[PDB]
Formats: C-alpha cells, structure tokens, sequence
C-alpha cells in the first residue's frame, strides 16, 4: 500500500493493526484537498483504506462507515495514522476505528479518533459485472458547464489542487446526475492506489453538481457512508451515476469506460461543515493568512431620511435631559424607579414598551470598588429580566451608558467602569441573543435626541457623537493617506519635509546618520519628545526639493557615549538643543546638554531650550540688560516671548509688551499691567 | 532578571514590590499578563466568580497605573482579550474585566500616558482554557504561532491605536455557515 | 531488548505493543526450563518482559502478576508472543 505498512498483529482486542506515516514530502497530493482554508484528508480516502484492508481480513464489504471530526494536513511532517481491524464475531463482521496523533508526539498526549465504522464479507458472485453497451450518457441528460468549474468551488471553499480537479463533463437527468472523472496526472510508481483517493474525491464532487443539497450556500463533506462494495481493481478513469437513495440520501454508482462496476455505494449521507472542525493549513489564504492586526472602526451612520419611533420605558435613574430626546419623536411610554414598577404598572394595564431603558450613571470613581458594584447590579438586573413573564419579556433591554467607548481615533475620554458593564453585556448579548443592546452617549444632550433613531438601527451595539449614530466594525490595519503617518522599518528615522510644499508631504523618513558612529564630543539619544517652532512649519511647505533637516530641541535617554565625553553617561536624562529630533533616535553636541530636573515630563523638558536659551541669549549676552531698565517685548504671549517676560522680571526689568487682545489674560497673568 | 511572588492587586505588595526596584536602573515600563478565567453563564455567575476574575485584570491595571505616577513610563501594555470585543458566550465577567482594560487604556492616552490594550486572539500553546478554546473556535477564531503572536506585539508597537486586536480569523468559514457576527460584516 | 522488538503503538485501547519472535534456534536456552516432560518457558521470563518495558512507560513496579497457563516451546520455529501496554489511568497505573 502506497501509504499504510504491514499489518501489525493484536491479540487483546483480537485482530490488526495498519500503521501508516503521513507526510506532504511523501505525497504532495496530501494537502491538495482543502476545505475553508484547511488541509485536510478527504473522507475518500478513508474509504480506500477501509475496502483494501477489509478484501485482505475477509470484510470487503463496508455496512457503515463513520468519520467524526476531520484530519488536517499541516506542513512537511504530518501526523502519523493508525487503523485497527477487529476480531470476526460470531457473524463475519469486524469492527473499525482510525486515529491519528501529530508526528513525534510523547506517549501522555492521546490520540483523536476520525473514523469508526463496521465492516462485512459480501459475495462479487451476484452482479459481477455489467453489459459494455447501454447509452451512457442518458437520453435527455442536460449538459453541465464544466468550464471554469474549478473557480467556482473555490468561490464557495472548496479549494481543491492539481490533483483533484479532475472532473471533466457531467450531465443532469431530474432526480439522478451523470459524471466522468479522471486524475490530473496518472501515478507512475508502483505502489499505487486501487483508486486513488483523488479520483473518488472527485467523483463526492459531482454530488454538488446537482441539486441533492439544500440551497443554503453552505460546504458539506461527507459524514456517514453505508453500503459500499468495490469489486473491480485497476481504474484510473471512471463514469459516475449518482441517485438520490432517500430523501437524505444520495446512492452513488461509478463504472469504469467499459461498463464494469468498480465501486457501489448504497447510500452517502454528506452533512454541512463544523467551523469548529478547522485548523490552519494556510493552503490559500481565504482569511488571515499567519494572522493580522486589527482594530475596531467606529464608522457613522448616515442621517436617517424619515423619524424613527419606538415605544419607550426609561427604569430608573433619569440623567436630566434624557427623557426629553425620547419624548420629542413621541416613544416614550413611562417613567419608572426600577424594573418591579414596570412589571405591575403594565399588568395594570399600562403601555407594552418596545425598548426598556436602563441609564447607567457616570462619574464612578475608577476603581476596582466600583466595578464589583458595577457589574454585580447589571448581573442581578439581568437575571431580573430574564425572569420577567409575559409580553413585557419581548421587549429590548437598553443599557444607555455614558462614553463607555472611543468613537475617534483621537484623545477622547472614557468612563473605564462603565465599559465593564459594556463587556458584561457583550457576553450576555450572546448567550442570550436579541434580548439586550448597548447605545453609548457622549455629554451632548443633542445626542439624547438621536436614541430613537439609533435604536431604529438593528445593530446591537452602538454609539452616538453629537446627535450621529455610530456603528463599529472590525478592520484589518492599513496604511491610510488623510491619516497618521507610518514609520518606516528602520529602528532610526525622523519627521521630514516632503518637498512637495504641503503638509500631506510630510513623511516619516529613514534616518542613517543617526545610526552612524560618533564623532569626538558626541552622543547619541533615545528621543522621547521635541519641540516644535514655527519655523517647522514653514520647512514642511516651500516646494524646493532640498529642505532644511525639522526640530531644534529635545529630551530623552543617552545610548552612547563618545570617550573623550565625561558628565553624561548612558543611562541618563537631558534636554537639550540637536538638529533632526522629530524621530526616536538623535546624535547630539555633549556642550548643548543638560540634566532633566526630577519631576519634569519629557514633554516638559523638551519644551524648554529654545524659547528660553534665545531669550536668555537676547536679555543677558546681547543686550546686556540690568536692573532697573526698561524692555518692550513684541507678540509677549507666543513662545519666546512668555520665556523673555519670565526672565526679565528676575532680571529687575520693567517691561512693556504687545499682544492680541484675546492674549491680554496670558499677560496679565505673566505680571503685568494694563498700563503695560 | 527577577522572579517575585505579588499579587498585582494586592496594592501593598505591589508597592513593596515597586519600593524594592534599584534606583540605578528605575522602572520605565510595563507588560501586564496576568489573568484569571472562571467561566459561567450569566444566571450562574457567582459574587466572588466574578470577584476572582477582575482581580487579575482590573483591580490589578489600577493599581499599576495610581502607583507609578511618579515614573514616565515609555510603554504600558495590557494583555486584554478577543472575546471582549466578540462577546464569549459563558464569561461575562471575563468579558467586563477585559472590557475594562482596554478602556483604560484608551483612559490614559486622553490623559497623555503611553498605554496599548491588545485584545489577543487565540494563542498555540488548561482546563479553564480548554473550555475557552473550544468556545473561541466555535466563533472562528483560529490559533496564533508562537513568533507570529509576538511579530504583531513588535508591530502594535509603531501604530498608535489604544486598542488593536491582534487575531487570525477563518473569515470565509463563518460565511459558509452563516455565522458572522454583525462586528465582522465588512471583512467578507 | 534480546527477545522483544519496538513497541508498536496502539491508539485504541491507549498504549503499546512488544511484539517478540520466541524460537530455540535463537535462543537455546529457551528450552533448557522444562516441567514433567515439557520444555517451557518459566514464569521468571515473564518478569524480566515486565520490569523492563515497565520502567519505559513509567510503571517500572509491579503490583500484582497473574500467570493463567504455561507456554510450551516446542521444536524449532516457538511461538511469537506479544506484550500489552495500557494507558495511564487516573493513578498512572497501566
Ligand atoms: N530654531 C529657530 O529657528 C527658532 C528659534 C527660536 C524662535 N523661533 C521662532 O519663535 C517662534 C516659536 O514658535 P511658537 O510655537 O512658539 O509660536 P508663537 O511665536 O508662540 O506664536 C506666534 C506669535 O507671533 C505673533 N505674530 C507674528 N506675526 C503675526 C501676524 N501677521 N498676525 C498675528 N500674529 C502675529 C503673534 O501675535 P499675537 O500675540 O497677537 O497672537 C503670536 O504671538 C517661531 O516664530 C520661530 O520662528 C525660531
């Protein structure tokens, strides 16, 4: 046998053993049979081994054969196989089991069971053979477009190589189809398949080219096969004649060119296709290849073309202005304390609401205090529900929380207890399907308005940001123009102007020269913040091609250190002024250096050296200025101009100073006057 | 390299635990992996069921984020999950403690702090999780290798998202079936 | 191991298989412990199988040993024998 060995003796349970080693190195054809992006063994290819074994110990006959949970074909090294044959019982009969175990594997790990079934002698005497000459095809058979078939099992998953893509014409007669197969390639080496498992894969495939399944788009695979009998031996091509045995059933009946029968099936039952059933074999990647970054995509909804209405109840602790978004649509049907209200006002005769809702409260300490609490009160609120008879059951239960979420890829603010909440009922949501839904609300009561609306929208969970509803979705992660900037694979690199003369050009840029060895009087930096001057932004535009390196300033962590360099050392934190520290990695001048005061931030401390090295630079080197003089400082709330006021009232300088009318406060605040 | 016995959410073990750092080499980030799983239905889910499994999660991410304010650090990782964000059915309060963690992660980037909450899928390499792995597959999450799990780790690293999901799905097997849950409509 | 060959595993009833060819010609000895008349093999040569295959798959003591009834060696060309490994119960008893 092409792939089992010699039968390995068992007295215990009386009976064989056939062990087997499975390998895509051995045979290729192994993982050319794949299923929803899984490589697995076809359920043909237990049924080989089944008649071979099984003609050798007397049961050529299988009654049932029965496969629970599919094989999958990794890569290079697969799993090794073993089938046991049993003793003959008082009637002939042998039972069966299939295993498998992945290669090498230590004897603690079990084996998983794919195959269990009972087999039976049978007599080829009675219908040996058939008569080489009936019309085969039928007459009034429909021709079936073959063309192209083989993308369109792709299509719908069933990925099928080189080796099994061998179904070359069928036709359809009402009940019944009519199929020739033949293997892609012939198997030139000696040990050979009676049939190959391909070419019966490829005669299972001409059920799907009929109408024996149900039009629910979804892949089956054989599950349960009864009755089968191969006499012939030798059949490389075959002509396939498929029934339907039952209502469920399919009886299959192929024949070699000539008319000899060389396996019958007297019914296959094929059912749909566990999800569960899977592991990847990556053949063609149909989803996620080795996996990908995702993240969820808060996308809004656009603004509905008509109002929407719902019958409300709000239950319990009304946020001021709530009610109102809810009454102006119409909805709202009654307030209540707690659910026990509701249940007796609507026994008494009260609205039947469609929507019950539930405000859950912000401004919870973010502690694990109040999570406990959080959690511990929905969890006995939903029992409550769940528990609650009668039509009121129907209704949806809305838990309407207050920025539980972050919509927009920016800094927005998040209420982390009530997100637990948010999870709770994410689960619940699927245990107990349609019963509840999460609408989260941002601090603007327009928002409250838009809640009809957003329960207008069949989603179960869903956000509303200034009167917009917002439903998320789960997206694979890109590089996106009109969004933040990518950097490169390099560990060093820096913000750079693009050339083009626009802010869209602005890039994140390889930086070598960071990298490189120092020179004399030089270290190297570990960025964490730089400042930025409006000089920046005049690089970033300006359409020469060679533009002038961005950033001035910084602060972060030494890595190096060059020898002749004493007072810094790898390890420590500075701030100072070096050219290009828009990126993780910067060479510096040791002299423009010093040490980052404890308690600052890195932002902090980045935000320093320009501003006031040039005022400082100005007042006492240039100007030589001294107490009791006199100082005008132009535009005295910007950058340089708040670092100079600073100073010079250090200095004993009576200063003056210009600003916008709206900037008067920063100045007045900085010690100044309105006389000033 | 250290190896110490704390309970994150013990807080005066985790302070004595910080207290015993050297000061030539101070605290300058974090990685938080711990987690418990104690898994039941919503109408079977207990007090201290639930209790037991923010422990590790939340009550745990508080304490590290109120007892290192006096240090900036570069990174700040949270080990959230997948079925967080899916809705495992069975681990409600799983779900809430992961929940949290991710929030709190986008809870201190308002603030201006380095933080990533990474709600993972399936890893390769256990009776509480036996149970786990069965429900995640049920759902069509399939398992990560060990390198390719740690490569989007690296990768999470250069997006600046608060929340990234890294995961492998088998997309394609719940349009088969019919099972996409409304949160995957678009990868079809 | 002189008489015993690899174990063959065995996923059914959970465990291994030692599969040994018993014949004279290969081992003279085999003969050589006869009872009344019959040359077979003692109960000793049962022990030795145990304690060895035993100690492989962590069940290197033997709490009890039952023999049902002896083996015959006969001319050349004895009998094969074969030896059963069961799973590891809830104890590690097999
Ligand atoms: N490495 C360098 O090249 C370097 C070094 C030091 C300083 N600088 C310069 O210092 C500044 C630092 O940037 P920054 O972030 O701190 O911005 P900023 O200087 O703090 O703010 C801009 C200031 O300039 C005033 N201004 C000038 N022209 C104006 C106009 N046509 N209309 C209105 N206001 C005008 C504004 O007056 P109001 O007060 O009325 O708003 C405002 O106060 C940059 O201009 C930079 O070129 C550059």
């Amino acid at each position: 046998h092409p792939l089992l060995g010699g039968a390995v003796e068992l007295p215990d349970r009386g009976g064989h053993v056939y062990p087997a080693r499975l390998g895509v190195r051995h045979h290729p054809w192994l993982g050319e049979h794949a299923l929803l992006g899984a490589a697995i063994l076809p359920g043909a290819a237990y049924a080989e081994l089944a008649l071979w074994a099984g003609r050798r110990d007397g049961a050529g006959r299988i009654e049932e054969l029965t496969l629970d949970a599919p094989l999958v074909v990794a890569d290079e090294s697969a799993a090794q196989l073993r089938l046991v044959v049993g003793p003959a019982d008082a009637e002939g009969r042998r039972q069966l089991t299939v295993h498998s175990r992945a290669d090498g594997a230590d004897a603690d790990t079990a084996w998983t069971r794919h195959a269990q079934g009972t087999l039976v002698p049978a007599d080829a005497d009675a219908a040996w053979s058939g008569e080489p000459g009936a019309p085969w095809p039928p007459a009034g058979a429909e021709p079936v477009e073959v063309a192209g078939l083989y993308d369109r099992f792709a299509d719908r998953g069933y990925q099928y190589g080189p080796s099994f893509r061998g179904v070359r014409a069928a036709w359809r007669a009402g009940d019944t189809v009519y199929a020739e197969v033949a293997l892609p390639v012939p198997q030139p080496g000696s040990p050979r398949f009676g049939v190959h498992p391909a070419l019966l894969d490829a005669a299972f495939q001409a059920m799907s080219l009929g109408a024996f399944f149900p039009e629910d788009g979804q892949v089956r695979m054989p599950f349960a096969l009864r009755g089968v009998s191969s006499s012939g031996v030798g059949a490389d091509r075959l002509r396939v004649t498929i029934s339907p045995a039952g209502a469920e059933a399919v009886r299959i009946a192929c024949v070699d060119e000539r008319g000899n029968p060389v396996v019958v099936i007297d019914s296959l039952v094929a059912r749909a296709v566990p999800v569960e059933a899977l592991t990847p074999g990556t053949p063609g990647i149909p989803g996620a290849g080795d996996g990908a970054l995702h993240h969820v995509a808060w996308t809004a909804r656009p603004e509905p073309g008509v109002a929407a209405v719902q019958r409300w109840a709000v239950v319990g602790a009304a946020d001021p202005g709530l009610a109102g978004g809810l009454d102006r649509a119409g909805g709202l049907c009654g307030a209540y304390p707690d659910l026990a209200a509701l249940v007796a006002a609507v026994a008494e005769g009260a609205a039947l609401p469609d929507v019950v809702a539930v405000p859950v409260p912000s401004g919870a300490p973010v502690g694990p205090d109040a999570v406990r609490a959080t959690v511990l009160g929905a969890l006995d609120l939903i029992r409550a529900w769940l528990a609650v008879e009668g039509r009121l059951g129907l209704a949806r239960l809305a838990f309407v929380t207050t920025s539980a979420v972050a919509v927009g890829d920016g800094t927005e603010h998040v209420d982390p207890v009530s997100a637990a909440l948010w999870g709770l009922v994410r689960s619940a949501q699927s245990e107990e399907p349609g019963r509840f839904v999460l609408v989260d609300l941002d601090a603007d009561p327009a928002s409250a308005s838009a809640l009809p609306a957003a329960l207008a929208a069949r989603e179960p969970q869903l956000a509303v940001r200034a009167g917009a509803v917002h439903v998320p979705r789960l997206v694979r992660h890109r590089p996106r123009p009109d969004g933040p900037l990518t950097p490169p694979a390099g560990a060093a690199w820096r913000l750079a102007a693009g050339g083009q003369g626009t802010l869209e050009g602005l890039a994140l840029v390889p930086a070598p020269d960071a990298e490189a060895p120092l020179t004399p009087g030089q270290v190297r930096v570990a960025v964490r913040a730089a400042g930025v001057n409006f000089r920046d932004t005049l690089i970033a535009l300006g359409m020469y091609p060679g533009t002038p390196v961005l950033g001035a300033e910084g602060a972060g962590v030494i890595t190096e250190v060059a020898p002749d360099v004493a007072g810094f050392a790898p390890g420590d934190r500075v701030l100072g002024m070096w050219t290009g520290g828009l990126g993780p990695v910067a060479v510096a001048d040791a002299r423009m250096l010093a040490r980052v005061p404890r308690g600052w931030s890195y932002a902090e401390a980045a935000s320093v050296p320009a501003v006031f090295l040039t005022a400082h630079y100005a007042l006492t080197r240039l100007a030589g200025i001294r107490p009791g003089q006199s100082l005008l400082v132009h535009a005295g709330a910007g950058g340089v101009g708040m670092a100079t006021l600073q100073l010079a009232r250090h200095l004993g300088v009576e200063v003056y100073a210009t600003a916008s009318r709206g900037k008067w406060d920063t100045l007045r605040g900085l010690g100044l006057d309105d006389a000033h | 390299v250290t190896v110490v016995a704390c309970d994150a959410a013990d807080r005066v073990a985790l302070r004595r635990l910080l207290d015993g750092i050297p000061a030539a080499h101070p605290l300058t980030a974090v990685v938080h992996a711990a987690g418990v799983l104690d898994d039941a239905t919503i109408t079977a889910l207990t007090a201290g069921q639930v209790d037991a499994v923010l422990r590790p999660k939340a009550d745990a991410v508080v304490n590290l984020h109120e007892l290192t304010r006096d240090r900036e650090l570069s990174a700040f990782v949270l080990f959230s999950s997948a079925a967080a964000l899916f809705g495992s059915p069975g681990q409600g309060n799983y779900s809430a403690a992961n929940g949290f963690v991710d929030a709190f992660a986008q809870y201190r980037r308002a603030q201006g702090l380095h933080a990533v909450s990474l709600a993972w899928g399936l890893w390769a390499d256990h009776l509480d999780q036996e149970g786990m792995r069965r429900r995640m597959a049920r759902g069509g999450v399939l398992p990560l290798t060990t390198d390719q799990g740690l490569a989007l780790f690296d990768a999470a690293q250069l997006v600046d998202e608060a929340l990234q999901v890294p995961i492998r799905l088998n997309v394609g097997a719940l349009r088969a079936a019919g099972k996409v849950p409304a949160l995957l409509a678009d990868l079809v």
